[PDB]
RNA sequence: UGGAGAGUUUGAUCCUGGCUCAGGGUGAACGCUGGCGGCGUGCCUAAGACAUGCAAGUCGUGCGGGCCGCGGGAUUUUACUCCGUGGUCAGCGGCGGACGGGUGAGUAACGCGUGGGUGACCUACCCGGAAGAGGGGGACAACCCGGGGAAACUCGGGCUAAUCCCCCAUGUGGACCCGCCCCUUGGGGUGUGUCCAAAGGGCUUUGCCCGCUUCCGGAUGGGCCCGCGUCCCAUCAGCUAGUUGGUGGGGUAAUGGCCCACCAAGGCGACGACGGGUAGCCGGUCUGAGAGGAUGGCCGGCCACAGGGGCACUGAGACACGGGCCCCACUCCUACGGGAGGCAGCAGUUAGGAAUCUUCCGCAAUGGGCGCAAGCCUGACGGAGCGACGCCGCUUGGAGGAAGAAGCCCUUCGGGGUGUAAACUCCUGAACCCGGGACGAAACCCCCGACGAGGGGACUGACGGUACCGGGGUAAUAGCGCCGGCCAACUCCGUGCCAGCAGCCGCGGUAAUACGGAGGGCGCGAGCGUUACCCGGAUUCACUGGGCGUAAAGGGCGUGUAGGCGGCCUGGGGCGUCCCAUGUGA
């Protein structure tokens, strides 16, 4: 099976290019807790389709370019700009710890 | 070039072989694709060759030279013995 | 190579008469009838409280010289009945009297467990027909333990095969007394031999 | 310290040279046929592509190119020549191209 | 280095192999030397603890 | 079927808490000691440098020669020349030299593990199935003639064969462009157009054997991509300009910023980017009650490397350990112009080091390359050699044998110990001597049959005169550590805070079970101790399983970002979770 993995479409600034933030939780190996991590793919989106919000299906692909290995399946549900907040915000707070 | 050949096992005078199937470029004793049986040439033991006919003619089937002495094995367990 | 030096010596020292001799080490002497109590210049003074440790010592010192076996092997032995099914103290008694060198000794074909390992040693013993020279070789249920056809006409295997004229052998043998050959039905329960031991002293030696 | 297969390098130098030529009449008998090409032209354009494309698959024969390698120059060649011609007049002389 | 042992034999330019075990009342002595090698001869006259201080087999009762 | 704790802070106590020990382990080393065998195992350091021999070739059934012989002819004039045949040499050509063997330097990486993907591919030899091989032409080495160099080698000229190279034909088929169907990433099909095949050799010679061509299928082996996993430092916090994406090319077997032109302004980062450190990864191994911790040596699997750095050629496959080119360093030759070399193949030498083997035997077996076969090659391999280095097995005897020798040691002077131990008496009979004597080896091959199935036949052993069997036969090696407590084992002398012991607590200052010796005792035993390293104990990094009022530990207090966590009722989804079946876990 080509892996279909699900996430938000966080960028668009690239031609035929979606960032997708994709979520993914596991218990912890040793401390049992289910913790949650994140990924971003780069996605072809041959249409220009797909837009900032979007949640998506991901799947595995024959390669596009450098580092983008995974294509736009489809539309799942329009609109979650939360969810783009929440990485917007995470990445600003980089500016934060530095000196 | 896939082989029915033998796979040395066992121990110094100890001689036991597995009659195996492999890639000729592969080392004699490391990984093969499938033992198809074994082979003790001193028979201590009343069971000293036994090889799965079956198997043994799928891999004749698909191309796979034995040995000299790997069909010798096989002849005698009625490998290509027919009608 | 297996212990060689005094004996009813320890008959002494682990408080109960052992019998690595047989024949005297059972008659007005395992030198433990005239002097029980431990070897050297201390031998007879106070006994201090033994320490837990001296006492689970002391028991298997005890058990493993008994067999005459070596300090290596017994505890191979110990490791192996551990790994096993069932009552582990048994057991390990189970394989200690599987030992060729003392089923021969059970059988009456020696005298002593220290004899029949020089019996089996030079060829004078053949389990089920086939002849062996291995003390340890493990005896297993069913088998033959016969005398070496060749040693028979022998004094010393003739007196013990005589004196074995009225005697009685361990439920788990038997023994045709003409034929110099007896059998091994079975391994020995716990309560089939008499030991002066308390295995459960000896697991809990090999337990720190 | 004399090891008689180091004959297999005299015989690489005889096969590389003999590659070395086949390719170098595949290049430049492809490059004259779409530099005709884009001066729109008759069977010349063709009759040149079909040289070369016979010279080609025959490189592909024994080691020289073998494969489709061939295959994939061609493709590219008698692509490269259509579209060319097809800037300006008609595919005259019928050559190589499919009607 | 401590050279352990009823006494020695050791001088300025003398070749020896260590072997590590501090001495403790000795502060900055991490390391014993090893007697019965190189240059260390074993301790003579050492009937009992032989094989540390590196001394063979006498033999008037042996 | 799995879980032990002790010593040490005080005058004493409880608690905290560190330290230390008892256990298991080893590619070891060092000391003392050392009898046998079987099976394992053996440069941890200098991925230092290397003498010498050996380590990948094979095919005359692809081709033509040279050289040394022998035989028969054309010849009866001895010049010329035809054929056959024995050695031998390379050359042309093929297939192999990409495997097998070595190593762990580099690598924190789709390198490795694990599971997937390839509509993005390749695969020599092998097997299956469909179809072919008809004309014609060319060159280059060998060989011959000349030239340069000291040598390594090299330049020029002339002839020649092929299964070497090329052109035309046939096109079962296949390739490409365009189109059209089906299918959906570049997967099938189909129509014009174009383009592409081939090699011969052997015969116990009209029919077989080895080959050659194109195509489809299988088998094996691989390339690429992806999810997840994979050590330390945040006293490394910001990193990036082929950078991130795009359009069009190039390159590949194939995808891809792999490369290039142009365009856009992007990509990554506290879920730790960038940097530094250290390291081949794994199956496993050691430890542990387990969870966990440590580890990756043997063996198998993958990677990476072949004096250091780059590079491409040939080829199915290499950017190629024993192929090529160039640069660097080191060694050797040199007629000073130039050359030669690459043991991390097997042995072996030297240097370093606490320390790690024979310049052995054999292709008999297994496996590998070429060959129709016979065979040839094979330091792969099978064996043997050496090291208690480890594991297991075995010996140094067995039964009698005194109120109990002597010597040595205690003593309360009566006695006690070593001690059935010895001496001595029977008994057995490791070593050693005599005899027989292997299994490993039935195939390749030859004969019958048909060169198939089946049957018959012959050869073949390094280990080895070994294992094993039979006859004879000698009482025939014991050591090392420990005895204050933890911990099993106590006394006499010597010694006097000395000499010394010492893992921790601590012993020694004239009665020391702690130092040295004696006797005696305890423990293991061809070993026993030491040092070093890992886990254990250590619930002392605490998930299982700990703590923070005074023992170490609550941030000086707030506000609040990311994050973590979230009351009661109903319905939908089924991501976590649970269950069944199945593939995988060599
Ligand atoms: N010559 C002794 C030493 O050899 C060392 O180098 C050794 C290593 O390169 C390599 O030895 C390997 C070793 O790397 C690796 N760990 C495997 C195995 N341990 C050794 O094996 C090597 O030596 C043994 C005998 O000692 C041989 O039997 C073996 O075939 C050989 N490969 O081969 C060399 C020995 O063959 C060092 N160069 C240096 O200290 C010194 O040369
Ligand atoms: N598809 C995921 C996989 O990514 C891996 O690459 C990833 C990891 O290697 C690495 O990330 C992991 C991180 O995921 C994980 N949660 C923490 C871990 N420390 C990180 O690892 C990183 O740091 C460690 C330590 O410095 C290093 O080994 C290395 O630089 C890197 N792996 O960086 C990448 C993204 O996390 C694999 N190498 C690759 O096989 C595969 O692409
Ligand atoms: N140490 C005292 C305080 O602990 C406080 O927090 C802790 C306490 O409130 C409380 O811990 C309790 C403890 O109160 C009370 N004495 C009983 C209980 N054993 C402890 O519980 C803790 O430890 C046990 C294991 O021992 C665990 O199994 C449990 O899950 C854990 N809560 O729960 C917290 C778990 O650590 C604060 N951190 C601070 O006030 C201070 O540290
Ligand atoms: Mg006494
Ligand atoms: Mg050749
Ligand atoms: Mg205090
Ligand atoms: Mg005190
Ligand atoms: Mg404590
Ligand atoms: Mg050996
Ligand atoms: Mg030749
Ligand atoms: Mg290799
Ligand atoms: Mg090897
Ligand atoms: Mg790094
Ligand atoms: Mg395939
Ligand atoms: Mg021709
Ligand atoms: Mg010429
Ligand atoms: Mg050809
Ligand atoms: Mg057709
Ligand atoms: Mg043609
Ligand atoms: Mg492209
Ligand atoms: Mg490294
Ligand atoms: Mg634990
Ligand atoms: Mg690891
Ligand atoms: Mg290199
Ligand atoms: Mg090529
Ligand atoms: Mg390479
Ligand atoms: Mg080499
Ligand atoms: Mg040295
Ligand atoms: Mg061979
Ligand atoms: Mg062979
Ligand atoms: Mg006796
Ligand atoms: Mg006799
Ligand atoms: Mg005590
Ligand atoms: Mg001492
Ligand atoms: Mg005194
Ligand atoms: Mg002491
Ligand atoms: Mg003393
Ligand atoms: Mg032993
Ligand atoms: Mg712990
Ligand atoms: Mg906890
Ligand atoms: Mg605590
Ligand atoms: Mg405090
Ligand atoms: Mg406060
Ligand atoms: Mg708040
Ligand atoms: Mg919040
Ligand atoms: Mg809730
Ligand atoms: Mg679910």
């Amino acid at each position: 099976p080509k892996k279909v993995l699900t996430g938000v479409v966080v960028s668009d600034k690239m031609q035929k290019t979606v960032t997708v933030l994709v979520e993914r939780q596991f218990p912890h190996p040793l401390y049992g807790k289910v913790i949650k991590r994140s990924k971003k793919y780069l996605a072809h989106d041959p249409e220009e389709k797909y837009k900032l919000g979007d949640v998506v299906e991901i799947i595995e692909s024959r390669p596009i370019s450098k580092r983008k290995r995974f294509r736009v399946l489809r539309l799942v549900e329009s609109g979650r700009m939360d969810l783009v907040e929440k990485y917007l915000i995470r990445r600003q707070n980089y500016e934060s710890l530095s000196k | 070039m896939v082989k029915i050949r033998l796979a040395r096992f066992g121990s110094k005078h100890n001689p036991h072989y597995r009659i195996v199937v492999t890639d000729a470029r592969r080392k004699r004793d490391g990984k093969y694709i499938e033992k198809i049986g074994y082979y003790d040439p001193r028979k201590t033991t009343p069971d000293w060759l036994k090889v799965d006919v079956e198997r043994a003619r799928y891999w004749l089937s698909v191309g796979a030279q034995p040995t000299d002495t790997a069909r010798r094995l096989l002849r005698q367990a009625g490998v290509f013995r027919q009608e | 190579g297996r212990y060689i030096g005094p004996v009813c010596r320890l008959c002494r020292r682990e408080g109960v008469k052992l019998y690595l001799k047989g024949e005297r080490c059972y008659s007005p002497k395992c030198a433990m009838e005239r002097r029980p109590y431990p070897p050297g210049q201390h031998g007879q003074k106070r006994a201090r409280r033994p320490s837990d440790y001296a006492v689970r010592l002391r028991e298997k010192q005890k058990l493993r010289r008994i067999y005459g076996i070596s300090e290596r092997q017994f505890r191979n032995l110990f490791e192996e009945a551990s790994k096993k099914k069932g009552v582990t103290g048994s057991v390990f008694l189970g394989l200690l009297e599987s030992r060729l060198d003392n089923v021969v000794y059970r059988l009456g074909f020696a005298v002593s467990r220290r004899q029949a390992r020089q019996l089996v040693r030079h060829g004078h013993i053949t389990v089920n027909g086939r002849r062996v020279d291995l003390p340890s070789y493990r005896v297993r249920p069913g088998d033959e333990i016969a005398v070496a056809e060749k040693s028979r006409n022998l004094e010393l295997i003739r007196q013990n095969l005589e004196a074995m004229k009225g005697r009685k052998v361990g439920p788990w043998l038997s023994l045709d007394v003409e034929g110099m050959k007896g059998k091994f039905l079975r391994l020995p329960d716990r309560e089939d031999l008499a030991l002066p031991v308390n295995e459960q002293l000896v697991i809990e030696f090999y337990s720190r | 310290r004399n090891l008689s297969a180091l004959k297999r390098h005299r015989q690489s130098l005889k096969r590389r040279l003999r590659n070395k030529a086949k390719k170098s009449a595949i290049k430049t008998l492809s490059k004259k046929a779409i530099q005709l090409a884009q001066e729109g032209k008759a069977e010349e354009a063709l009759k040149i592509m079909r040289k070369a494309e016979s010279l080609i698959d025959k490189a592909a024969k024994g080691s020289t190119l073998h494969k489709n390698a061939a295959a994939r120059r061609k493709s590219r060649l008698m692509r490269k020549v259509r579209q060319l011609l097809e800037a300006a007049g008609a595919p005259l002389i019928g050559g190589g191209l499919s009607a | 280095a401590y050279i352990p042992g009823e006494g020695h034999n050791l001088q300025e330019h003398s070749v020896v192999l260590i072997r590590g075990g501090r001495v403790k009342d000795l502060p900055g002595v991490r390391y014993h030397i090893v007697r019965g090698v190189y240059d260390a001869a074993g301790v003579k006259d050492r009937k009992k603890s032989r094989s540390k201080y590196g001394t063979k087999k006498p033999k008037e009762a042996a």
